[PDB]
């Protein structure tokens, strides 16, 4: 904190967004503003710096500009390649020490649906001789990148045993999940059948195993 | 000593300056300010630096053992080889010290330089409306704010704004 | 390390050395003086 | 309305070595390490007597190759690496001192 | 052009201490300020401090003063960052940054790869590989279980295929062991003759593992 | 770097200025003219080549063969030989590479020094009848032609001629 | 002849001034004066004496014979020593007049710097009163008495006591 | 020419020499380096 920004910015290719960044008189309102851009798993990058100035190998729809103690990046013409986490950035005068915005996460829209593929595995023989027995549960192709999965035991809930991972964009561009179901062999041959159920905007695509 | 900046006519530093080698004092109606350069500090430390990566250097030349510490070798040989590393020693101890009293003369001088650097180009910047009173001070003959302080700083301050008011004083 | 005498290793970027004058290997060139101070800052004049 | 005095430059100069800076860009410089051998004995001027199948060592004693350099004249002395100093077999005792004080004779 | 390279992953237990290093590479940046800022699992930039070795300044946060020591070796052109009673609040990425200039008001223009310092209390302990067994198209697999830390490699028939591999990102169990799944798409008519194998190959516990899949 | 002219506040040097190092740029009325001064030019390339003189110096210092390429010599004096040969590398290498950077360092600061010497010198000549811009130009304060120019480069610009005209323009 | 003052654009010397390497000539009412300063002659003379007193040490280093003027030694040994000692004859005649042009350049600059540094003073203590004529002369634009000199040489003299005088005076 | 070696001669007045460090006779001073630059001009600033 110290610099606010809003969580989420959405655009089209070739619209115009701007991201807010609010401070205080002890950062933004004394202090020059900076700018970095960061890709999932990679260093940021700096965009923009001195409130306005831009680096020579930073393109020119990026711009700063800087008004009391807020500042706002505009992005004109926004590219594919923009989608990425933003933060502002400033002395401050108060802590002796940089700080920096929570970070808005910027979306380009536009991009087609695509409903989840769905893989259900039993548990293997191997492992139900260790007395373990994982349900595995694999998600890829889907879009937008959020999920949300349910476990049948019969027809009724479960409640325990389920860990999912966080969704995570695939090569294509698209997004991949997987969600595991541990129970007992015992748990495993208490019942009939066994489903996973992710829905994804609204509809829900399913697949079920039997022991 | 050489330019006479430093130890000269500025009687001394601000020991308050943490934020650079380099910097401004103003008093005006507003209040009393500080701030570094930047454009010259940065100078004066790239020339240090640039001085150090060319002694830190590390010789990529190896020597091996003439010699022997567990059975001393015959002691004629012994003799030359004792000689022709003292010599060397010598050698090589003149040339430490030298090199180090002659990187730090001109280390000194070279900051000497930069300040009266400073100096020289904000007199410059004001033209005819100040003064030299020569602590390494300009008494500036207009009132002024604490925007025309920075439009010193970051180098854009108009002189022919200011020329007539400045000018009867 | 790189440079070596009978008592140990001389492991260091300076260009001199006052451990041992018999070091062999990739060195700093051994000096008679302990010590040589180079200024990396200005004149210090205080009030 | 002005004069400006100023100083020359070339569009393409030759980086150097400072106390301070390294490659920096100056208007000309000059090389200092002599980088050019000359693949042959330059003896202008000078009294040669190239040694040939003769060893040095055998201008001396005198074994049949050195016959023409029993009692040669020169300010500069070639020797060669198919010298032999030696017909009958045999040695010299402290033979690099002699060839030291033959070379400078 | 300069380079920070900085040092590799590091897996740390409760209490113990850390010390990462920025290398500058391809010229010097002892004439600059390099902070250090940290990144949470899904969470802001951090400033931890920053170090500008010629100038003669270190720098540090108020919420990581006497925690976190930042220093400089100018010599071998070095900044690292050390910091000390090490909780699970400190899992993050750890970056170096280079500062336009001698201090830290200017934006940081070059920055490093980041190295990754996880805290648990789990020790190092290599996986245990199960096969998951299958038209035009079959879905076949191998399940990663109870690794830790990441990661591991996962390759088909000692990397002969590769076509229609899906390496799904494993999941941090509340164990503070991984696990994850490697699947491949192929046809169901080679189903009878080609044989499908997956090597497991866990760096950190020396664990390398072949399983074969069958119908 | 050392005296603030080259590379400092004067901002370049002049591609189209052949026949010296430092000379003359200057805007009237009549037209733009550029000649090179000769007095400072020769006066540092006299130093350069004053430097040179000393390098390029003949050592006049003869040695001799203690070694054999052909029959190599014992192996212990062979190594004593080999190691002080070596030794000297390391000497005459740094002294190499040391009088060099040095020089350099010497000569472009020589060179900074002689600029900044050009126009202190014009400065002391103009009296009050100009000012300093700062990007090493002297705005003058009063009309003046292409004699007065020449004037000024050969050294014989009097200014109480022209005092009282460029002083109330001021 | 680095900062231009000595053999620069002063033209000379004052064999007259045997009392300092730096002074003063001055022309008024009453009469003409020399006095050459302290502050600065001091200056110069005490960093030429901290030259000397670097080079006039003595090496504590002790050598021996390893050679024999009565009864030479043997031959091949006799020639590597010979060697040695006239490779070491070249360094160290290289670096006794490499070491000794080079403090002499330094010390001539040392000179120069010192001059120049006199007249930057006065001109800072004489404000807008006075004027650079450029043979390194100030020409005063005020009358002035020899207690008035005075008062220049031992830094003390006011400006703003004689400003607006020396000012309309120069119109 | 003054300095030989085996290979030839070194014709030439500069005072070093990265040639051969074995050469005999009057020679530039062998040294490590294949260049070392002596600048003859000024700081070189364009447009």
């Amino acid at each position: 904190s110290a610099l606010t920004q809003p969580p989420a910015v959405s655009g089209t290719p070739g619209q115009r967004v701007t991201i807010s960044c609010s401070g205080s008189d002890s950062n933004i309102g004394r202090r020059s503003v900076n700018w970095y851009q960061q890709f999932p798993g990679t260093a940021p990058k700096l965009l923009i710096y001195s409130n306005d100035q831009r680096p020579s190998v930073v393109p020119d729809r990026f711009s700063g500009s800087k008004s009391g103690t807020s500042a706002s990046l505009a992005i004109s013409g926004l590219q594919s390649e923009d989608e990425a986490e933003y933060y502002c950035a400033a002395w401050d005068d108060s802590l002796k020490g940089a700080v920096f915005g929570g970070g808005t996460q910027l979306t380009v829209l536009g991009q087609p649906k695509a409903a989840p593929s769905v893989t259900l595995f039993p548990p293997s023989s191997e492992e139900l001789q260790a007395n373990k027995a994982t349900l595995v549960c694999l998600i890829s192709d889907f879009y937008p990148g959020a999920v949300t999965v349910a476990w049948k035991a019969d027809s009724s809930p479960v409640k325990a045993g389920v860990e999912t991972t966080t969704p995570s964009k695939q090569s294509n561009n698209k997004y991949a999940a997987s969600s595991y179901l541990s129970l007992t062999p015992e748990q495993w041959k208490s019942h009939r059948s066994y489903s996973c159920q992710v829905t994804h905007e609204g509809s829900t695509v399913e697949k079920t195993v039997a022991p | 000593g050489l330019f006479g900046a430093i130890a000269g006519f500025i009687e001394n530093g601000w020991e308050g300056l943490i934020d650079g080698w380099y910097g401004f004092r103003h008093q005006n109606a507003q209040g009393e300010g500080t701030a570094a350069d930047y454009k010259s500090t940065q100078s004066a430390i790239d020339q240090i630096t640039g001085k150090l990566n060319r002694l830190i250097e590390k010789t990529n030349q190896q020597f091996e053992l003439i010699d022997n510490e567990f059975t001393e070798v015959e002691r004629q040989i012994g003799n030359v080889i004792n000689w022709t590393r003292d010599s060397m020693t010598e050698v090589w101890s003149y040339n430490a010290e030298l090199l180090v009293a002659m990187e730090n003369q001109h280390t000194i001088d070279l900051a000497d330089s930069e300040m009266n650097k400073l100096y020289e180009r904000v007199k410059r910047q004001l033209r005819e409306n100040a003064e030299e009173d020569g602590t390494g001070c300009f008494e500036i003959f207009h009132k002024c704010d604490d925007d025309c302080m920075a439009s010193i700083r970051n180098n854009t301050y108009d002189h022919s704004k200011y020329r007539e008011e400045a000018i009867q004083n | 390390g790189d440079c070596y005498h009978s008592g140990g290793t001389i492991i260091s970027n300076l260009p001199f050395q006052n451990i041992n004058s018999r070091a062999v290997g990739k060195c700093p060139r051994y000096v008679k003086q302990e010590s040589l101070l180079l200024a990396t800052g200005m004149k210090n004049v205080p009030e | 309305d002005k004069i400006c005095l100023g100083h020359h430059a070339v569009s393409n100069g030759t980086k150097v070595n400072t106390l301070t800076e390294r490659g920096v860009e100056v208007v000309n410089a000059t090389e200092t390490v002599e980088r050019t051998n000359v693949p042959r004995i330059c003896s202008k001027g000078k009294r040669t007597v190239d040694l040939g199948q003769c060893g040095l060592l055998g201008t001396i004693t005198g074994p049949p190759q050195c016959d023409q350099f029993l009692e040669f004249s020169a300010d500069l002395i070639i020797e060669r690496r198919e010298g032999s100093d030696v017909c009958y077999p045999g040695k010299f005792v402290n033979e690099e001192a002699l060839r030291q004080i033959l070379r400078e004779s | 052009q300069v380079q920070l390279v900085q040092s590799g992953a590091e897996v740390k237990k409760p209490g113990s201490s850390v010390k990462v290093s920025c290398k500058s590479s391809g010229g010097t940046s002892n004439n600059y300020a390099i902070s250090w800022v940290r990144q949470a699992p899904g969470q802001g930039l951090d400033w931890m401090g920053g170090i500008s070795p010629i100038f003669g300044s270190t720098a540090y946060a108020q919420k990581f003063q006497g925690r976190v020591t930042i220093s400089a070796d100018i010599f071998s052109n070095t900044a690292y960052m050390e910091l000390n009673s090490l909780t699970s609040e400190d899992t993050a990425v750890y970056f170096c940054a280079r500062h336009g200039n001698y201090y830290y008001y200017s934006g940081m223009d070059v920055w490093g790869q980041g190295t990754t310092v996880t805290v648990s209390s789990a020790s190092t302990k290599g996986p245990s590989v199960f096969p998951l067994a299958p038209g035009g198209t079959a879905a076949l697999g191998c399940l990663v279980k109870d690794y830790f830390p990441e990661p591991v490699t996962v390759s088909w028939n000692s990397g002969a295929l590769t076509s229609g591999v899906h390496t799904f990102p494993a999941v941090l169990q509340s164990s503070g062991l991984y696990s994850l799944s490697s699947v491949v798409t192929v046809p169901s008519s080679s189903l009878g003759t080609q044989t499908y194998i997956c090597n497991v190959n866990h760096k950190p516990s020396n664990t390398k593992v072949d399983k074969r899949v069958e119908p």
